[PDB]
RNA sequence: GAAAUUGUUGAAAGGGAAGGGCAUUUGAUCAGACA
RNA sequence: GGAAUACUGCCAGCUGGGACUGAGGACUGCGACGUAAGUCAAGGAUGCUGGCAUAAUGGUUAUAUGCCGCCCGUCUUGAAACACGGACCAAGGAGUCUAACGUCUAUGCGAGUGUUUGGGUGUAAAACCCAUACGCGUAAUGAAAGUGAACGUAGGUUGGGGCCUCGCAAGAGGUGCACAAUCGACCGAUCCUGAUGUCUUCGGAUGGAUUUGAGUAAGAGCAUAGCUGUUGGGACCCGAAAG
RNA sequence: AAAUAUGUAAGAAGUCCUUGUUACUUAAUUGAACGUGGACAUUUGAAUGAAGAGCUUUUAGUGGGCCAUUUUUGGUAAGC
RNA sequence: GCCCUGAAAAUGGAUGGCGCUCAAGCGUGUUACCUAUACUCUACCGUCAGGGUUGAUAUGAUGCCCUGACGAGUAGGCAGG
């Protein structure tokens, strides 16, 4: 609101907080990003290194949909199973009754292995998987089924 | 609530320093000194009056 | 609890006053014997044709006589370290090599000398305040002294005076407990037309030795 | 224009002492420096390698690294309103052991010996240094030492 | 129109308002710039003594 | 016009943008119109879905 | 005239009251103001100051962090005290049977603690049980993990994140970040 | 039916400006307790 | 030879005159004088008496007297200036709103968060209700192909609030979150090493390197609101010679 | 070869005794670095002081100066 | 040493003025006395700091109360109105 601003407090003080010597002029120093290499170089070299120049190779007509691949770590693998069914699967760790998890149906592309899963067999279906993620899954008695 | 100066307010002078009663009663502020009779040596007097 | 605890408290107060009474009597004879011994020592040396050289003074009292404007940084720091932050403030200083050099740096801003027993007693009685929990508390009772300096064996205002004039093992604690003294201008004036010369040259600053007693008493 | 080269204004600072030119005596190379030692910096003009900059002349630091013919020294440098840590690679010709603590280590050894010695006899071992104290009272005799009177002398030219 | 060129007036007073900070000392200073051959062996020395106390 | 540690901004307002500002004050009004149009079309056309 | 050695009329710089206008929070402050004055227990003073802290200074404490603290030797039967929010953590599969006192519990955090047989209590209930803070563990969340911290102290050779909107190949990876383009930082 | 500005009446001061601050005399005028 | 006095210093020695002040508002403290009961100058004034009760005191106002007082605003090292604006009065008259953001703070929920593009509904631009997506966050690192975060109680050492045990206390021991310094481990890049196997050129195990990253190491964010600051906009208000 | 200014030190992150690790180093358990365990408390290592110390984020104005003592350059000198 | 010569500028003119001659001048010494928004003590206002007090049946725990210290200010910042 206007009644809480410092403009109200500056009423009657001549300079309105802008100073008598320097004053409040229109555009001292240029507009926008002017003088980035001449009189604003120091503020660009620090706080913004890498601004000037080009590095990589171009890519004409890039479609982001080609690079869609959300990642899911093993420490959150069991969150895909609904809570009302997690408890019975944890206590009944056995073959011929391993739960099947469709990571693609949950909106994930690749399975990464970061955390630790319980020693319970599980059938994991995914498009991609890291080397470490598969090893931990098989160490618990599970298997990875590649899908498309 | 009000600082009262001892050595002018006698009651405050007695609150602190209970020995103040004994000091006044025996006139220890005017104690006479024992009389001695030592005399300076001749070398001291001659040096003092020497030019 | 209407008469049992109160009677015990009164009995304890009686014991405390008896201890103070005996200590003050012992202090009185200690001062008297020392003064007479020094006087007799001078007479004995003169009688034997020798000269008795008195021991150098171990205590000084420093009074700031200059305002707070236009002070060079090094002397300004020394005055702050001696707790002399305003004109006519005074503190006691123990005399060593490390403190004599401090006084030399602040000569044109202070007047100091060798205080006597009478000057010390009057300063503490009239303008003695204690620093308790970062506050300036008047020394109107012996209990507040004992509650803050009792661990050093000081439990009365006379014990505090004794620790000052005779520079004891706990001089640093006893002296720092005392708030810097707030004195006024001398009642009969400074005795000189211009203060800011040395005492030798007819001014006011520097070391005036025993003459500090006359100056302080007029300012007290 | 002005000149601010690396060895600017070092005309007298890096000179050899009088009648002390030539080769370096071998005791400089036989000394042993360890990490944590306190050393002081004084450049030698005849050794142009591993030479400190003129600012660090007369400064004292602590060794942090040891190499083949050089050591690493840490120096606190005041820049603006704060001190910054500086690390120097100096050949051994430009440094020597600082004696600012060799006389302090002996006091540490003396304190322990005095503390243990008085442990069996007396409390208050009194192992703190004290500043010079005012002189005590004394008696001066005039036997064979009668005071001699002096007076100011009149003015003379004797030129 | 000529102007002032240089002066250090008032600069020390500005430095003493909050500055002149004595550098803080940490136990275990960083080993940056120490001889790499020493650091390789000291790493192995630290690893070995870890097993001695752990076992 | 560059100072302090701030992100680089790319606000595209160097044309006569104020002449082409569209504020949807009629959001509630258009919802009423659409509901009226659906109601009148359903009655008009047929018992068709 | 006085030659001041320090600035005059300087405020302490510490919060003496909550900034918020929550009526129930002020009631907790009133309760622990009384306790801190008349119990000489260091626990009460710590809790009272923690109630004044702002949101960034009271990070959430997850149940996994609570479980790890209870694995300390001799701390299995202590009451975990969090002056702030306790969040849920699904990365852990086993939870003990402790007692947790906190300002707020998320729906997931409360369910997990109750499922394991524990109880969730408020800070005023804790005062009745432990007026002097007997058998209490105070847990605080991480402050430097906040996303705003990684931009503090930006500068050459500092290794801090830059304040930038779009991240990619063409955004601040040129001259100043590699030796092939001028110089590297 | 305000101000600048103006007339009449009444009071006051005025030896090359007028106006102001602190204090009191003089003139005019006025509230508060009569418990 | 025996005194006095001067000078200087001390007294918890006595005593006369004058001025300013009376803060506090049951009791509580420390003392003093007393055989006691009590009293007191002892943690801040009471006692007695007179005149008047109204313009008498006092307030306001005009005037007189003593002393003092240069014209404001502005730029400036420096303004009463022989520097600039201002003859007078009334009304009007200058940091605003918007898009995208930094820090901080309050609120809701929280590994999630955001109902309002739209649909339902309605006492009809309000309020109330809702699906699917999408944005940001939950993974980084390389120019890229690509690969992708536990040797271990998610490590060791030092300092750490609080808690636990002993103890009258002081202290000692145990556990130590946040945070600080440091040594390691893990993931990507770079430079090396090149096993079992081979569409004999593929494959890249294992072990390293004063190299490098806006990383991991029991998540903190998303949304709304406010002061201050930033940029584009007429952009605090008025002003060019031009094109 | 001064005077004035100027670097460092005056302890627990200290000292001492015993003996563990390593791919470094040594003719060599020689040394180096980092540790296990033991012994010495605050007259625990000079003085004085310390409106407590340490730390972080963010942003205003300013970036025409001038004068005095002392040191000092150009200039006959200057309110240069 | 003091005094004098050396010693000439333009409106009328300034030890601040009057005036002052064993000074009311110059050098030096000893006392008394005068007065700053400075110093000392007290009251009141505000600010900051450290503390006391939730017990109902009487009202503000942002309340009430105890203790100590402090107070100049352009550009500028913040707070209460
Ligand atoms: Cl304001
Ligand atoms: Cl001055
Ligand atoms: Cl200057
Ligand atoms: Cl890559
Ligand atoms: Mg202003
Ligand atoms: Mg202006
Ligand atoms: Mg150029
Ligand atoms: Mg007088
Ligand atoms: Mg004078
Ligand atoms: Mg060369
Ligand atoms: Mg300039
Ligand atoms: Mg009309
Ligand atoms: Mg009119
Ligand atoms: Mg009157
Ligand atoms: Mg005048
Ligand atoms: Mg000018
Ligand atoms: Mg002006
Ligand atoms: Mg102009
Ligand atoms: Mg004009
Ligand atoms: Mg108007
Ligand atoms: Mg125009
Ligand atoms: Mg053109
Ligand atoms: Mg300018
Ligand atoms: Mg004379
Ligand atoms: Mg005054
Ligand atoms: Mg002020």
């Amino acid at each position: 609101p206007s009644r809480f601003t410092k403009t109200r407090k500056h009423r009657g003080h001549v300079s309105a907080g802008k100073g008598r010597i320097g004053k409040h002029r229109k555009h001292p120093g240029g507009r926008g990003m002017a003088g980035g290499q001449h009189h604003h170089r120091i503020n660009m070299d620090k706080y913004h290194p890498g601004y000037f120049g080009k590095v990589g190779m171009r890519y004409f007509h890039k479609q982001q949909a080609h690079f869609w691949k959300p990642v899911l770590n093993l420490d959150k693998l069991w969150t895909l199973i609904p809570e009302d069914k997690r408890d019975q699967y944890l206590k009944s760790a056995s073959k011929e009754t391993a739960p099947v998890i469709d990571t693609l149906a949950a909106g994930y592309g690749k399975i990464l292995g970061k955390g630790r899963i319980p020693n319970v067999p599980v059938i994991v279906k995914a498009r991609f998987v890291s080397k470490l993620a598969e090893e931990k899954i098989r160490a618990a008695g599970g298997v990875v089924e590649l899908i498309a | 609530v009000l600082k009262k100066n001892p050595l002018k307010n006698k009651q405050v002078l007695l609150r602190l320093n209970p020995y103040a009663k004994v000091f006044a009663a025996e006139k220890l502020g005017s104690k006479k000194a024992e009389k001695t009779g030592t005399k300076p040596a001749a070398v001291f007097t001659e040096t003092l009056k020497h030019d | 609890q209407v008469a049992a605890e109160r009677a015990a408290r009164k009995a304890a107060n009686k014991e405390k006053r008896a201890i103070i009474l005996e200590r003050n009597a012992a202090y009185q004879k200690e001062y008297e014997t020392a003064e007479r011994n020094i006087i007799q020592a001078k007479r004995d040396a003169k009688a034997a044709g020798s000269y008795y050289v008195e021991a150098q003074h171990k205590l000084v009292f420093v009074v700031r006589i200059k305002g707070i404007n236009k002070i060079p940084p090094k002397p300004r720091k020394v005055l702050q370290l001696l707790r002399l932050t305003r004109i006519n403030s005074g503190t006691f200083v123990k005399v060593t090599k490390a403190t004599l050099e401090l006084l030399k740096l602040i000569e044109p801003y202070v007047a100091y000398g060798y205080p006597s027993y009478s000057t010390i007693r009057q300063l503490v009685y009239k303008r003695g305040f204690g620093k308790i929990n970062k506050q300036r508390v008047p020394l109107s009772d012996n209990a507040i002294i004992e509650a803050n300096l009792g661990k050093y064996g000081i439990l009365s205002i006379d014990d505090l005076i004794h620790e000052i004039i005779t520079v004891g093992p706990h001089f640093k604690q006893a002296n720092n407990f005392l708030w810097p003294f707030k004195l006024s201008n001398p009642s009969g004036g400074w005795g000189v037309p211009r203060k800011f010369k040395h005492f030798i040259q007819g001014g006011s600053f520097g070391n005036r030795e025993e003459f500090i007693n006359k100056l302080v008493k007029s300012m007290n | 224009g002005k000149s601010h080269g690396y060895r600017s204004r070092t005309r007298y600072m890096f000179q050899r002492d009088f009648r002390k030119h030539g080769a370096v005596h071998l005791s400089t190379y036989l000394k042993v420096y360890k990490v944590g030692d306190i050393v002081d910096i004084k450049a030698n003009g005849s050794i142009q390698k591993g030479m400190p900059h003129k600012f660090y002349q007369g400064k004292t630091g602590v060794v942090y690294n040891v190499t083949k013919s050089s050591v690493g020294v840490i120096i606190n440098k005041m820049v603006g309103n704060r001190y910054l840590e500086k690390r120097l690679n100096l050949r051994v010709e430009h440094i020597k052991h600082s004696k600012c603590r060799q006389e302090f280590l002996e006091r540490v050894k003396a304190n322990a010996a005095k503390r243990a010695e008085a442990k069996a006899q007396g409390v208050a071992v009194q192992l703190k240094r004290q500043p010079a104290q005012p002189r005590e009272s004394r008696i001066v005799s005039t036997e064979g030492n009668v005071p001699q009177t002096l007076a100011p002398v009149p003015y003379e030219t004797f030129i | 129109a000529k102007s002032k060129n240089h002066t250090a007036h008032n600069q020390t007073r500005k430095a003493h308002r909050n500055g002149i900070k004595k550098p803080k000392t940490y136990k275990y200073p960083s080993l940056k710039g120490v001889d790499p051959k020493f650091r390789r062996n000291h790493k192995h020395a630290l690893h070995g003594t870890a097993k001695a106390l752990a076992a | 016009a560059i100072s302090k540690n701030l992100p680089i901004l790319k606000n595209h307002f160097r044309k006569h943008w104020q002449e082409r500002v569209k504020v949807h004050f009629d959001q509630a009004g258009k919802k009423v119109s659409r509901r009226n149009a659906r109601a009148t079309r359903a009655a008009k056309i047929a018992p068709r879905p | 005239g006085i030659d001041h050695t320090s600035k005059q009329h300087k405020r302490s710089g510490h919060r003496t009251a909550p900034k918020s206008d929550n009526v129930y929070l002020k009631l907790l402050v009133k309760l622990y103001t009384f306790l801190a004055r008349r119990t000489d227990a260091p626990f009460n003073k710590v809790v009272l100051k923690a109630l004044f802290l702002s949101k960034i200074n009271r990070p959430p404490v997850s149940v996994s962090r609570i479980a790890r603290a209870l694995k300390q030797e001799g701390a299995a039967n202590k009451t975990v005290v969090v002056v702030g929010t306790v969040t849920d953590d699904a990365r852990i599969f086993e939870f003990p049977k402790t007692t947790v006192a906190a300002l707020r519990f998320t729906a997931g955090a409360r369910a997990k603690i109750v499922k394991a047989g524990g109880e969730c209590i408020t800070l005023d209930q804790l005062a009745v049980r432990a007026p002097k803070g007997q058998n209490t563990l105070i847990l605080r969340g991480p402050r430097n993990s906040r996303e705003a911290v990684r931009h503090f102290g930006m500068g050459p050779h500092k290794g801090k994140a830059p304040r930038i909107l779009s991240t990619g190949r063409k955004f601040e990876r040129a001259r100043g970040r590699r030796r092939s383009k001028g110089f590297k930082v």
